């Protein structure tokens, strides 16, 4: 698995909000150890039964936590990962959808220097099946196991997540990189972590629209990665320079077209499935 | 988030970078009137429209007359340009930008966006002014030259030299163009755009650097902190369905085809699109509904996707989210008798009760399949529009 | 360069940070006018001069009738004050604050500065306000809470909560004390400056933020591009002499000593003055000539020198430079008879022609030694000074 | 010997300007490679026989030069500093005195991340006797040699340099730091680059009033220089909150005083010496 585990201590940046609440509900229920929360103004107070404080770094002297999840509305989130980032958080799973491109561009450089790995934004979080869940995703459709999917859709991410529950392969972790433009991982980042982990045996590698990071983590693919890759990139009949709902779902100078990925992606050996409905059967496949 | 040329224009100025005397004019008489307050003629007029090829398509002339000014006018406000550039249908003409004639010596191409590859703002820099930048990057690469700002220290003005001393200028016009680098960089950082390009940045006979066009996008992810930019939104200049959409917290975008697609999630609508395609269906339509598909935001879903005469069906394709699968098939009923969708629809249910919830649309009585699975789902939409 | 209270406070202003309600007089008249257009009394009154200690030396007080505030005025203006940070000449008083009472509730302390080991422009709160915060750092470390400002983000707001939190601030409280956080971040940006301090930064007993005090630092070395604060420059408020060095290029910075000290580099300078001091000597100034040492720049460099009685000595060191040792020794010769100096003067000279300029030294006739080597150049002045 | 030698390919910005023809002139004489210079508007001339380009792209391309010295007026520095190390020299020397503090704290970080080293500014120059000659110090008074000087102050400097010709120890480099509160490297960055030096066989390490590079020095010194270090500081009789001269030599807050920096350097076993008039007394001590 990657990036948590059964250990992960994760703090709530906009604990006491309503999605911060509802979704650290979720998380408590399925074992995930959450230790507190941040909330300026409520520090000192309980909720959910842990302990909220006004600040990043009061929350991490406090628990130790070394991870935060962070739900805070995008006007404010390139301070609450700034704000993480210097109280030496060392992964942030932002689920927060909306952020100012410039603000992720800074965020970005940030977190490279500062060393801090971030999930998201716009994603849906991060879980290692069985034993940590940071995010909004579907904690019962999970099964632990042996692939590990990365992607920068929420909802496509779970059809691959049925799909691998429903051959039996399962999921080593689940990884949505999230839909902007400027993501704090990309694929490349997480494929690493895959080919590094162990306990992951095949991949799961879904892309869409926009950019080229699909075909560079392809290159990155050909060169580095040595697990059979099962790859999907949805926006075949995506429009060119509109946004299809995710920031980072656009054909910007008719570059990043979902056929350009799916070729990258096949030239780098990578298994490519043209409807999504068969990444279980193409993992059988490899697998 | 589009800007109109004048808007794009008035900001150029506010921040100092040169553009023609201009007056966005929104009736004939005015135009007419702009003529003086201008000057000697030939005068530009442009019909302002987002979208570009306004030339190509007659909507952008040099006349000389005041009279031919007022025909332009008369010809185009209220009326649609069709470009290259926007659907058959076109976009309105309410202002028609009337400025001064530019005497054009040479002509560049200067322009900047965010390059998710590099992560950084990058400016783009072309003697090949006048073309699709595209067309150039493609067959002259080596003409294109590039900045990336650094975000550590804002533009500098050595990027804005490097790139006058790559496009061969020299003289006043090398400091010319770093003052129109650093200022187009400046809005770009302060106004939170997504993109700039101004084509063709021009070289006048009397040897100054001048902005005969202008093209913004801004970043509408950070309208929130650019109130300026939010009054400058002109709605009619998009499909209106898709700012409908937006204050129902569902992301639409119209297609070509027949088969309408409602979803939660970007990716899943994306993909839900693909297999439809792939079993031979063709997609009307992205809506996402990602916001909670409370009953009445399907219902709001129904109405606008529906909205389009070509929707012989409809395809729902809901996995997970914050309603439970037979609330969502609820609203999908509720909305279908009242909308009064009189189409056939397809839907496919993932998540708690999501039999629960296909029972429930199979006891409806109404036109609704519920669908076993996503390649059912898609093979059973196509086949309910095969004849239809 | 420092600025006035009363200017720092206009500039608080101008960023929307809350400082009292308050006007800069410069003739009794206006100071017991500003009364009334404050409003109902009490009213304090405040000399406006660059040092800090205005309180503990009478400049600032609080008075109750327009009388008072006049006969305060009359007593000050033009008067000098002298603080414990001027020195006992004082500063010039020109002007004086009339600022509304504040009704103290508790008293904090903000401020900043570049913190050159971690190379970053650093904020520092503490809940010992009214204090001077060099006894706070030294007796409560503990209590002062410090943030650096992210040169690659920019000043954050969470920055501002955590000093505030810190201090143990909340409510409105702590928003209130974010935006003077960030407009004084910003200020310290944007104008360049090199210091900031509120001290003491006031809770009111109506529980609002209020900078009762404001004392600011701007980096010399940026005004070129800080024109408003170029012209806030008051040069009344340190010793002419080192305004007038400068439009000569020279470096002067007076001290309490008989022996003048003229040398080229800043090191080279202080290390002078400190040999001076090592054998027995006692350095009456700095002076720095580092520009080129031209005849007429070392005339100025002694007319400068020499306007202090006590000087009874002067030693100039030059090592190197961009004029020849010789002719160095002809403008210590042409200035030595020129300005008429009237005291001994012992000079070490080294470089190229370093003994032909002794000799020109010597041959002089004038009361000029030409040391040999800087160890004998001090022993030499100090002894010359001996008695004198 | 550190930073230069004989082989070092120098370009240099503000090369068509008075001191930057005056000292080019002088480095050229010396023999320091000078291969070119940087006058934006000027691309395409010659001067000093060697050629001038508009930008230090242009003359690293075609040069190769891996150094620049930068004669610039304060106000573009910042500019010029960021041009050099966007066009990859790797080694900056600015001499230019007056450069905001604030241009040199972003200056200072983007140097770090770009892995840039960078003398000055305010600095007089970088000297490796014999070999290379960047700067305005006078080449004549040095002699190929033993002892690495290291100095905030451009006189000083000189004074130690000539004490070591005179006791016969001679140079290994001089380097000549600069008397700006954000230099761009500091005593430990210098000393560390000394201890690794077989040329150099003594330290002298030169400093005066204001912030604290002294202190920490001393503290890297104890621990991990192993050469002899004779220091010397000047402004044992500066008052305190006065700029004396250079930008950097104020005492701020009542800290970073000569005294304090000469007992922080006893401490930690420098050789430190109270006129600088003995250095060179002191190195043949510990040589
Ligand atoms: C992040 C998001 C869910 C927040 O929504 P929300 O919970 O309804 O917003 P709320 O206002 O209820 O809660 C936000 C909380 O953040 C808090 N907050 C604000 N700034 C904060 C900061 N710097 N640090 C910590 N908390 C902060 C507020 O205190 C608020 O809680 P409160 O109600 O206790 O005062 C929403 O903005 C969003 O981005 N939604 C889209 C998510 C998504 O679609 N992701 C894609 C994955 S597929
Ligand atoms: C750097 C300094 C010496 C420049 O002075 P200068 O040579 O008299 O200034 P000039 O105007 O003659 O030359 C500057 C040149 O820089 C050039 N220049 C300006 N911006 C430039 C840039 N970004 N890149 C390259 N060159 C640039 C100009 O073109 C000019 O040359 P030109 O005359 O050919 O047009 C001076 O500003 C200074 O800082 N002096 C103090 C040095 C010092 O005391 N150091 C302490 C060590 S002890």
């Amino acid at each position: 698995s990657i990036l948590i585990d059964k250990n992960t201590k994760v703090i709530c940046q906009g604990f006491t909000g309503s999605q911060g609440t509802f979704h650290s509900e979720q998380a408590i229920a399925y074992g995930t150890k959450m230790v507190g929360g941040v909330t300026p103004g409520k520090g000192g107070t309980t909720h959910l039964g842990l302990p909220v404080f006004n600040t990043v770094r009061e929350a991490v002297a406090a628990t130790g936590a070394t991870a935060s999840v962070i739900y805070v509305p995008a006007p404010f989130c390139k301070d609450s990962i700034l704000e993480a980032i210097d109280a030496g958080i060392k992964l942030i799973i932002t689920i927060t959808e909306g952020i100012p491109t410039l603000d992720m561009l800074t965020v970005k450089v940030k977190l490279d220097e500062a060393g801090v790995r971030m999930i998201g934004p716009n994603a849906p979080g991060v879980i290692t099946p069985g034993e940590c869940k940071i995010g909004i995703q579907p904690g019962h459709i999970h099964k632990p196991g042996k692939v590990g999917i990365v992607s920068r859709s929420g909802t496509l991410t779970y059809e691959a997540v049925k799909q691998t529950t429903d051959y039996g392969f399962g999921q080593s972790t689940c990884v949505g990189i999230g839909g902007d433009p400027i993501p704090g991982s990309n694929f490349i980042d997480i494929l690493e972590m895959f080919e590094k982990d162990p306990q992951t045996e095949a991949i799961v590698m879904i892309g869409e629209i926009g950019g080229s990071a699909e075909e560079e983590a392809a290159a990155y693919i050909k060169e580095h990665v040595t697990k059979p890759v099962v790859g999907y990139i949805a926006g075949v009949t995506a429009p060119k320079g509109k946004r299809m709902g995710h920031a980072g779902a656009i054909i910007a100078g008719g570059k990043g077209t979902a056929d350009e990925k799916f070729a990258a992606l096949e030239a780098a050996g990578v298994k490519t499935v043209r409807s999504l409905a068969d990444i279980g059967e193409a993992l059988k496949t490899v697998l | 988030m589009n800007l109109h040329e004048y808007q794009a224009k008035q900001l150029f100025a506010r921040y100092g970078l040169p553009a023609p005397v201009g007056y966005a004019c929104t009736t004939p008489r005015e135009a007419e009137e702009a003529a003086s307050k201008i000057g000697a003629g030939p005068w530009v007029v442009k019909c302002q429209v987002h979208a570009g090829g306004r030339g190509k398509a007659g909507g952008v002339k040099v006349v000389n007359s005041k009279e031919d000014i007022r025909a332009f006018a008369e010809n185009w406000l209220g009326k649609r340009l069709v470009t290259y550039q926007t659907d058959a249908n076109g976009q309105p003409v309410n202002q028609i930008l009337v400025e001064a004639a530019t005497d054009i010596a040479k002509e560049l191409y200067l322009g900047a966006v965010v390059d998710r590859s590099s992560r950084r703002v990058v400016f783009m820099a072309s003697t090949e002014g006048g073309v699709e930048i595209e067309k150039v990057a493609e067959e002259t690469p080596h003409l294109i030259h590039k900045v990336a700002l650094d975000p550590l220290t804002g533009p500098m003005p050595y990027q804005g030299r490097e790139l006058a001393f790559k496009l061969g200028l020299e003289g006043k016009l090398v400091q010319q163009f770093t003052k129109i680098f650093m200022g187009l960089a400046t809005i770009f950082l302060e106004r939170d755009l997504a993109l700039i390009e101004i084509n063709p940045l021009v070289i006048t006979k009397q040897g100054d650097l001048i902005c005969l066009d202008g093209k913004l996008g801004a970043d509408g992810n950070a309208l929130f902190r650019q109130p300026d930019l939010r009054e400058m939104r002109d709605q009619s200049q998009e499909d209106p369905r898709e700012a409908q959409a937006a204050q129902w917290e569902l992301n639409y975008v119209a297609l070509d085809g027949n088969i309408g697609c409602m979803v939660n999630g970007a990716g899943l609508a994306m993909g839900t699109m693909d297999i439809v395609k792939l079993h031979g269906g063709e997609p009307a339509n992205f809506l996402d509904v990602g916001g909670g598909a409370t009953k009445e935001r399907v219902t709001e879903a129904f109405k606008i996707i529906l909205s389009d005469d070509k929707v012989k069906a409809v395809l729902v394709n809901i996995f997970g989210g914050i309603v439970r699968c037979d609330l969502i098939a609820d609203g999908i009923i509720g909305a279908v008798a009242e909308v009064g969708v009189n189409v056939p629809v397809v839907v496919r249910l993932e998540g708690n009760n999501a039999e629960l919830g296909a029972k429930k649309l199979a006891d409806s009585g109404l036109n609704i399949i519920a669908a076993k699975g996503l390649t059912d789902a898609a093979q059973q939409v196509v086949a309910a529009v095969e004849g239809k």
